[PDB]
């Protein structure tokens, strides 16, 4: 039958978690779980401050294109809008508060199509190529428009909220960053039962602390 | 497009088996979860695959136990060192007991006794009258091991009498050897560090399941395989592999050498039938990121270490497994 | 499940591999032409040669005892299905009456050099002579003694040696025997082992065993084994240590009833020498032929009674010889 | 552009142990690829069976993968200038064996016509009339092609024997050969011919392995483009 939005756009999350700081009164014989890792952010800025083996990764997979699997992709979106028939890139949707939290010099994130969700901001603000939308509808609206490869969601902790409660992610590229920080926003505790873990990655050290990648697939839909 | 080596790949496997002769009697939902994943490259897989292996393809054999195995002959496992410290996540493990015990090896004791004063266990079953006589061992103290591991580290070639005998100087002490060479001569491809005397296996309370160490150096870095002639995959092998983690950071610190990878070789590798449906339960648990060891860096000399020197840190875990006999 | 793009999580997950040049030791991108050219390499020779071609590319520099200089890779692991063919390389020529004649010399537990000159076997030689044994420290052994070696410690572990002319007999450990008869009375036994590491005599032996120990496996009337090696000369030594290995593997089965079925050979400090990497550029690009099939006298009951004519070798179809040491 | 083996998909399959000499050289035997030739002996394989060989033989001529017929077809259809070819050929697709008239002979009553497969065979002298819808006949090399335009199948595979296996070769129309060597010897009248090593490589090499006491592997040439 019909397809929902996030196949058709091929929608996806991308994150990096650590461990939150609440004081455990038992660091002796603590629960761990999935949800172990849900640390987002702190004061606006990265718990851990910076880790170049997630931001390598981040960046490697947020700008990969294959373009001999492109036309069976634009022929899916086109048939999916009754539609039909430079170089080719990814999209990326981060909010607001993410936007800024990117240092200058690497704005906007290269080789890639920015879009930002703001309220109080218009695209009168920004000097950037950038494409500024203020419903998560609209974005929906764009991709219909934009020749593009895939479509990541980074961030921050609210627009991370949305996208899955309205069900629009295909797949969690999680990184799980093995160490404790300091935060005040997480990502939301994953159901088992609308997402699976079907890949994880070998395990690295960078940056003092261990880290390694998941990937969590849509569970198919039921249960 | 190179489609047409598709169809040689098909013909190359013309001979492969059919589902009847895989061997034993495994149901498919028995390893849902395991057998879901696509990508399984966190190095706690190198250790779960060998176990799912054994369970698939594995041989029914009787053993010395009487509880009967599953086994296989000749695996390899390699852990990168630089990049994580090995401790099993799929379920929990404490690290005391098998550090004190890698410190009493060190000392080259042979003192059952000590280590139970610390509330380390591992080797009682080993030490009891009636395992001792059992062993032929009539006049030999509760307790008092043997010429095992410790003693052929530190005295190999001497004439065993007692636990508390003083050895100094007598029998060769490779451990010292072995750390001279890592020192002095980097390149040698006989830095070996051997337990299995063939002269002694008699008077052990058991023949050690850890038959050697070799170790390479290249570029500041230090690299251990340890031979195991018999691995007990449920219980055993885990605490091995953290063993030997721990033993190539000591010897690499005190060498001045960064630690690189350790390279476990199994032997007869088995999986006990009493264990087999805590296995199944632990296959089907997805690792965590391991966590890492942190050695006091004072420590220059492998003797100074005590077990307030290590520290294991961000260790994340699933619950603790018993690898039950009845459950 | 069927998926596409799970395509492209193979491309993340390989996000950080290297993509340098000099692949570390200067090789041309068609020095293994023919070696890369192949789709499908399943023939168990490879075993062997992509461990060698693996050293090649990434082995690491380094000096040794010798001078000579070697890339070097620690810890591999190669099996070879005894039941189905006889591993006897077939990219080079490899002569077997030699090692059949050293294995032979072993189980006499000898360590007498002069006996394997005397029938121009000279495979220890050069690590008999005064010169050698001088440069051991080993000033009070006579030329071609080669200490308590191999045959020394298979059949008489812990007994004090004295010269290669002594008697032995019932002194030490009898390892052969012994595992020979737990092999036939205890064989689901986790002790089947050989040992000739032996710590208190390695510092009189002409020179420490490279072949540390062999350990044994007994299932559904089958033998397998594994040998594991400290040091290993990949293009000169290795080739001959299968060989020797495998054709002891089939004196063990047979002397217990037992088919063979897998000889695992497990290396340790595995080198190619500078002065062999020419030599083995050529037998990379070469294709292995069927291996060739092992036949022993089926009368022989007892490991102790195996003499040379009890051996052959059938159907060895093989490139032609290559003489590795020709430095470059 | 598009030339008839390419097309077509026509590939050769064969087994070939080795030659006894009367002639016992004056020096250490030397070995190449040309080693492993022996065909057939009084008018059967020289080795009497080979059951893995065989095992191997039935599963590579008989294997299909319908998935990837289209792309066959489209291939040849427009090739031959024409379209395409409610019983398209019984309903399930198959490969094409041809092979010759001794050949044919050889071959158990119980195992003719090669079960699964569109058998063919090369008579000069055989009469159509005598063999059943399924099992056809050819008058000539040059008319394999226009069979194979008429009709389904995944893929044409040369089965024997040496004539047959010769002009083939010659006639450039080969793509792959599929190698079975026997290694071991006996007596054979009729051979396989001098793989010329400039027209073709060896791309593959099979595990090794032991049936009716003989070691024998599996290895693939592929036509090179020269
Ligand atoms: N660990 C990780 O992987 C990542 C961590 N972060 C961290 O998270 C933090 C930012 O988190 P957070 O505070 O949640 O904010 P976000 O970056 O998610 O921004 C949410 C805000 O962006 C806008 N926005 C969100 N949804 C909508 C919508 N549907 N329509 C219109 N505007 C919308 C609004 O902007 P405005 O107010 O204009 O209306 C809203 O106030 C930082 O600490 C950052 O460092 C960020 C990315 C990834
Ligand atoms: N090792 C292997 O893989 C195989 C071995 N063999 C062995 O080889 C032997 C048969 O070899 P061989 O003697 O070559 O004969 P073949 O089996 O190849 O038969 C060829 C026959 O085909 C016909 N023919 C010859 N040239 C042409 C042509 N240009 N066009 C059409 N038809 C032609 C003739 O039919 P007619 O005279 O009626 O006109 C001729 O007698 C047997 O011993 C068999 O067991 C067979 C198959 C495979
Ligand atoms: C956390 C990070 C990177 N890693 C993963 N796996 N997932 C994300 N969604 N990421 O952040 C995207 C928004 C923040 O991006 C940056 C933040 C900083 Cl501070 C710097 Cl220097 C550069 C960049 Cl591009
Ligand atoms: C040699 C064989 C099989 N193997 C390969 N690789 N290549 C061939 N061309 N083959 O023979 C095809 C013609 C003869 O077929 C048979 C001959 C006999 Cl005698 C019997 Cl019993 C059954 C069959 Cl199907
Ligand atoms: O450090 C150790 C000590 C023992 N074992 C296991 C292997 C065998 O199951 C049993 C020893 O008995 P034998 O293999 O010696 O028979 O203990 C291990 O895995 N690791
Ligand atoms: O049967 C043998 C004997 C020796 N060597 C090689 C390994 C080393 O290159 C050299 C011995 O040097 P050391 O490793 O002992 O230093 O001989 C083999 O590969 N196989």
């Amino acid at each position: 039958m019909m397809e929902q939005v996030c196949d058709v756009f091929d929608i996806y999350a991308i994150c990096a978690c650590c461990k939150v700081e609440s004081k455990n009164e038992g660091k002796k014989n603590e629960v761990f779980n999935n949800y172990t890792f849900r640390g987002l952010g702190n004061k606006g800025v990265l718990p851990w401050k910076c880790n170049s083996l997630d931001m390598k990764y981040f960046c490697a997979v947020t700008t990969y294109v294959n373009e001999s699997k492109y036309e069976k992709l634009k022929y899916k979106r086109c048939k999916y809008l009754n539609k039909e028939t430079k170089k080719l890139q990814n999209v990326v949707v981060m909010g607001r508060t993410s936007w800024e939290s990117i240092p200058k010099k690497f704005k906007p994130l290269s080789n890639r199509i920015n879009v930002i969700l703001s309220r109080t901001l218009k695209k009168e603000d920004f000097d950037e190529d950038v494409y500024i939308i203020n419903k998560v509808e609209d974005l929906i609206v764009l991709l219909g428009k934009l020749n593009y490869y895939k479509c990541f969601i980074i961030g921050g902790s609210v627009v991370y909220q949305e996208f899955l409660e309205k069900k629009l992610i295909k797949k969690i590229y999680f990184t799980r960053i093995n160490s404790t920080y300091e935060c005040d926003v997480f990502f939301p505790e994953i159901n088992e039962n609308e997402y699976q873990i079907i890949s994880v990655s070998d395990v690295y050290t960078s940056n003092n602390t261990t880290l390694d990648f998941i990937i969590y697939k849509k569970t198919n839909n039921k249960m | 497009d190179d489609d047409e080596e598709e169809d040689d790949f098909v013909y190359f496997n013309f001979n492969k088996e059919k589902e009847e002769k895989n061997k034993n009697s495994i149901h498919p939902n028995d390893f849902q979860i395991y057998n879901s994943l696509k990508y399984k490259y966190h190095p706690e897989y190198q250790y779960l695959n060998i176990i799912y292996d054994i369970m698939m393809n594995g041989n029914k054999q009787s053993d010395r136990t009487g509880v009967g195995v599953l086994s296989k002959f000749g695996y390899i496992m390699k852990f990168d060192l630089s990049q994580y410290f090995p401790l099993l996540t799929t379920k929990k493990l404490f690290l005391r007991g098998i550090i004190e015990e890698l410190l009493w090896f060190i000392r080259g004791e042979t003192n059952g006794n000590t280590l139970l004063n610390k509330n380390v266990r591992i080797w009682e079953a080993n030490g009891t009258r009636e395992f001792l006589d059992n062993r032929k061992l009539f006049h030999r103290e509760v307790n008092d091991l043997g010429p095992i591991y410790g003693f052929q580290w530190r005295h190999f070639g001497a004439e065993y009498t007692n636990m508390y005998d003083n050895y100094e100087n007598k029998g060769v002490d490779q451990l010292k050897n072995i750390i001279n060479l890592i020192k002095n001569d980097p390149t040698s491809r006989r830095i070996l560090l051997c337990a299995w005397n063939v002269k002694d296996l008699d008077q052990m309370a058991l023949p050690p399941c850890h038959i050697l160490c070799q170790f390479y150096v290249f570029d500041g870095k230090l690299s251990c395989i340890m031979y195991q002639r018999s691995c007990d995959l449920g219980l055993g092998v885990p605490f091995n592999i953290a063993s030997y983690s721990i033993f190539t950071h000591m010897i690499a610190q005190v060498c001045n050498l960064q630690p690189a990878q350790f390279i476990h070789v199994l032997g007869n590798a088995h999986v006990y039938n009493n264990h087999i449906d805590s296995l199944k339960i632990q296959l089907n648990r997805i690792p965590y990121p391991f966590p890492t060891l942190k050695l006091n860096p004072d420590i220059k000399n492998i003797e100074d270490f005590t077990i307030s020197d290590f520290t294991i840190q961000n260790y994340v875990h699933h619950e603790k497994i018993s690898m039950d006999m009845a459950a």
